[PDB]
RNA sequence: UAAGGUGAUAUGAACCGUUAUAACCGGCGAUUUCCGAAUGGGGAAACCCAGUGUGUUUCGACACACUAUCAUUAACUGAAUCCAUAGGUUAAUGAGGCGAACCGGGGGAACUGAAACAUCUAAGUACCCCGAGGAAAAGAAAUCAACCGAGAUUCCCCCAGUAGCGGCGAGCGAACGGGGAGCAGCCCAGAGCCUGAAUCAGUGUGUGUGUUAGUGGAAGCGUCUGGAAAGGCGCGCGAUACAGGGUGACAGCCCCGUACACAAAAAUGCACAUGCUGUGAGCUCGAUGAGUAGGGCGGGACACGUGGUAUCCUGUCUGAAUAUGGGGGGACCAUCCUCCAAGGCUAAAUACUCCUGACUGACCGAUAGUGAACCAGUACCGUGAGGGAAAGGCGAAAAGAAC
RNA sequence: AGGACCGAACCGACUAAUGUUGAAAAAUUAGCGGAUGACUUGUGGCUGGGGGUGAAAGGCCAAUCAAACCGGGAGAUAGCU
RNA sequence: CGAAGGUGUGCUGUGAGGCAUGCUGGAGGUAUCAGAAGUGCGAAUGCUGACAUAAGUAACGAUAAAGCGGGUGAAAAGCCCGCUCGCCGGAAGACCAAGGGUUCCUGUCCAACGUUAAUCGGGGCAGGGUGAGUCGACCCCUAAGGCGAGGCCGAAAGGCGUAGUCGAUGGGAAACAGGUUAAUAUUCCUGUACUUGGUGUUACUGCGAAGGGGGGACGGAGAAGGCUAUGUUGGCCGGGCG
RNA sequence: UACGGUGCUGAAGCAACAAAUGCCCUGCUUCCAGGAAAAGCCUCUAAGCAUCAGGUAACAUCAAAUCGUACCCCAAACCG
């Protein structure tokens, strides 16, 4: 099993935009970001256990820093990662 | 490379003078062979390569001496 | 709060330390990134008490 | 440490304010000080569309090098400079010149 | 016209990346003076 | 140490603290992802893939540790072959890589000069490579000197641009001897007597001092100009403190400091003292470094270019005497003097500055000084090695311009 | 069948004109040669500086070639300007 | 009660120069007599910055080509919508690899960038966006070639190379149709599938290799035959009768 | 019908002919210039293990991780 000190560590943020909307009000799907070393037998262990609803399967993809600039000073982001977490029939959140 | 195992001889440099005295860099080369010495002792062949006055030294000190030698500065034969 | 967790047992350290991670940090972080939480020292404080449960934890087990 | 410090009251020995006694109400880490009632600049800022919007000129207080100011000995009755002794473990400051505990 | 930069990404990192700087004698003499020249980036690797 | 803080651009929000578990400074700890010698295998650096063992009250998956190569040592195994060696496996210890200069060693140019050029020069320089230390190297006479003597090595000033070497051209260029800096001698080749006897090395402890935070630290007011006073004028005070910096113009007395006097729970450097371990004093007798010295041939180093050329080093061929002996004393011989090679260790004077602190400059002040006063080895250029900028200053205070 | 024939893609580059401070540090337009072969092309690899490679021109080796580029000796030397 | 500096005027010395003073400036300057020099620039096809000149001149980058109405706007030849016109159509369409790296999509701004204007943009700012057992990589295997324990060799650095280990551009398991987003889709959703391993049960049972064999396993050209993609025509179905 | 579209419903859905440079075809014929390797895959056993382990078949169940995925790609996004 995943320890659960592991386990709170990897989910990081809701993802609130309208694609994770419409994932929610549409799909089942709950849209998160998640750490970016984190696997997805980690990211469905860690909703299964820290929201206690049934996870049908995780998809994660990672997303890529912008670079930006203040003023003539260039930076890049940072990556991170989004996991869609498809649930099952019976959840809420 | 050319070091003789007894004595320790490397190629050293020098000049090709000629008539005109024009200076040229050269080696001089040790005259290593490598020969198959008899250990009464042992009861073996260790072979060597020794320069053509390593096996002069071989002759006078004797070969148990000289691979006591080789065994003491820890070159392996 | 320095003494107060040096004067536990392991598994105590081990209780507030899961509890520290369970109950505070990660309510904390789902909280402070969903619009909530105008409070916002108490991300500081939790993540620094953490350090002293894992570093008095460390001092305890062994050396 | 410190000679001037929080809530203290002290006068202003140069420009502008000379002479002008009033209580410290705060001390910034450049080596200055906020003395209430004393260096009054006249900002005028503008009605950011945020929080609330007051507009208009705004008379606050300016910062004052601690140098230009002196803790009003208020025994005499003029500006005074400070010492630190030690009294049963605690550095206290003193005022000079009457060498009495502040 | 053909120039004379037609970049690839692999034989960028095979010839001059850094496991192949460090794979010898002199390469690390380069990478020991960009470094002590000081430099944002030694190879050129990404 | 502390009444204020949560590093900067950079304000905010949310808070912490005010007599002590805010913050800041120091000692010792803890954590210390991944790459990089990178070390479990690989690789296009910061990624991919494992094996082995221990543990995991959902042990259908996790967590931790170990696993590189080489050298040395030991154990267990182990061929052709009988014994045995090679080899194999495991364990213990060490190494590996980076770094500016200084140092020793292995290699080693050419442009240039000679008014051409080849000997010569440049120059054993540049550069490449190996190795080591806080210094290295050298070093305790087979050394000079000269019939008197000196007494290891290293560095400085003379000697002396001298004697000499030199297509006797261009150039190269000593020693003896003198004055100083510093000064230190020892051990093995070997037995007996005798033992821990000085000696250092490794450690404990105690003392002294220094470093890493700090503490206290004198003495001024009035008036005029002025936006502002430290300036002018008038009268006082400090000084083992008038080094310096800031403060609204130029301050000994406003602030920080300076002179001066103190301070360490802890970790340390140095110097004494002392405990233990290792180590060996001292006496008598003996020995006193062989393919070596020397030689022939080739080359190199010596200021010395083979010359009449001593001396040292050795690639090659040889080859003694061994204290009634041998080396040197500038071809060489004799006489005389001096020294003991073929084993090794050794402080100081000496060379250097990546780096830290304090101080100083008839050094620079933004086209100067570092390439770089400013988020500069950056932007940018180049496949790459590499090349490589420009760009400081509102005000005393943002009061940086409400309407 | 064919280093066969005609001819697109594809490889090339014979002529002319334009362009020549270009649209382009070698091209455009109109014609032109090869087009199953000693062809052409993609991806990777190997050869290096008195060296490579060369159906040979002193060609090519990063718009550089009777000896590349970078750094150093190095402020070479310059009876010349 | 106003320094240096800057800019005028007046006086003065044989000259380089000196002195006084108005205005700007806003804080430093320095006699005399000595001392030291990065001590004086018009030239070096000098170096750096600035600014002229030609000159409001050539040009504005394929001779595929535009015209009108309406909208937005402060402003429309260029933006958006519509109707016409022209151009490509073995490409000037569509999908990728390499390479790039957010240029994608939406809202918003017009300073600079766009050889003009710009309300527009691959520009500025903010937000969003990349979903895999089956696609590709990783992975298993190897070619050329690299590296290479030991090893042979070499003044040192290092050369070569055995075992091995890497190295695709090659060999190796498996998913298709339809729908959807402003922006992803063989990845999401719907339907229908397939592949390879682990573990467990049951029935039968000889399994077992860095070893043997097969297979993988592979040339140029040519020739037909059988098909399909795809297209054309008829039938059918819906619509039109201009 | 925020006129952008959004839902609902939805007929026929066949045949003949032509036909590839794609597929059978890694075939067939022929020609000299004589045309990769290794693994997966199938088999054979050796040492060993032999009423165990393993193999085969059926069924059930679990797993299939990680990284790429936008956009241009004969081009205003790559090299110039």
């Amino acid at each position: 099993m995943i320890r659960e000190e592991r386990l709170l560590k990897v989910l990081r943020a809701p993802h609130v935009s309208e694609k994770a909307s419409t994932a929610m009000e549409k799909s089942n799907t709950i849209v998160l970001k998640v750490a970016k070393d984190a696997t997805k037998a980690e990211i469905k262990a860690a909703v299964q256990k820290l929201f206690e609803v049934e996870v049908e399967v995780v998809n994660t993809l990672v997303v890529k820093g912008k670079v930006k600039r203040h003023g003539q000073r260039i930076g890049r982001r940072s990556d991170w990662k989004k996991a869609y977490v498809t649930l099952k029939e019976g959840q809420n959140l | 490379s050319r070091v003789c195992q007894v004595t320790g001889k490397r190629p050293v440099t020098g000049n090709n003078r000629s008539h005109a005295l024009n200076a040229t860099k050269r080696r001089f080369l040790p005259n290593l062979h490598s020969h198959r010495f008899w250990v009464e002792s042992e009861k073996r062949f260790v072979t060597l390569r020794v320069s053509a006055k390593g096996m002069r030294v071989i002759d006078k000190k004797g070969i148990d001496t000289v691979l006591a030698e080789l065994r003491a500065r820890g070159e392996k034969y | 709060m320095k003494a107060k967790e040096l004067r536990e047992k392991s598994v105590e350290e081990l209780n507030t330390e899961l509890l520290n991670l369970l109950r505070e940090q990660f309510n904390l972080r789902m909280q402070a990134a969903s619009g909530q939480l105008q409070q916002s020292h108490l991300l500081k404080q939790v993540r620094r008490d953490v350090a002293r449960v894992k570093t008095l934890l460390n001092e305890k087990a062994g050396a | 440490a410190a000679k001037i410090r929080r809530d203290d009251e002290v006068i202003v020995l140069t420009g502008k304010d000379k002479g002008k006694r009033g209580k410290v109400k705060n001390v910034l880490s450049s080596g200055k000080v906020i003395v209430e009632g004393i260096n009054l600049v006249k900002k005028h800022q503008k009605p950011v569309p945020a929080l609330n919007q007051p507009g208009g000129i705004v008379e606050k207080e300016a910062a004052i090098q601690v140098s230009n100011v002196a803790i009003f000995n208020a025994a005499t009755g003029k500006a005074d400079r400070v010492g630190f002794r030690f009294e049963d473990g605690k550095k206290v400051r003193f005022f000079k010149s009457n060498s009495e505990t502040i | 016209m053909k120039r004379t930069f037609q970049p690839s990404v692999l034989k960028r990192n095979r010839s001059h990346g850094f496991r192949a700087r460090m794979a010898t004698k002199n390469g690390r003499q380069v990478l020991a003076r960009r470094r002590a020249k000081g430099r944002a980036r030694l190879t050129v690797s990404k």
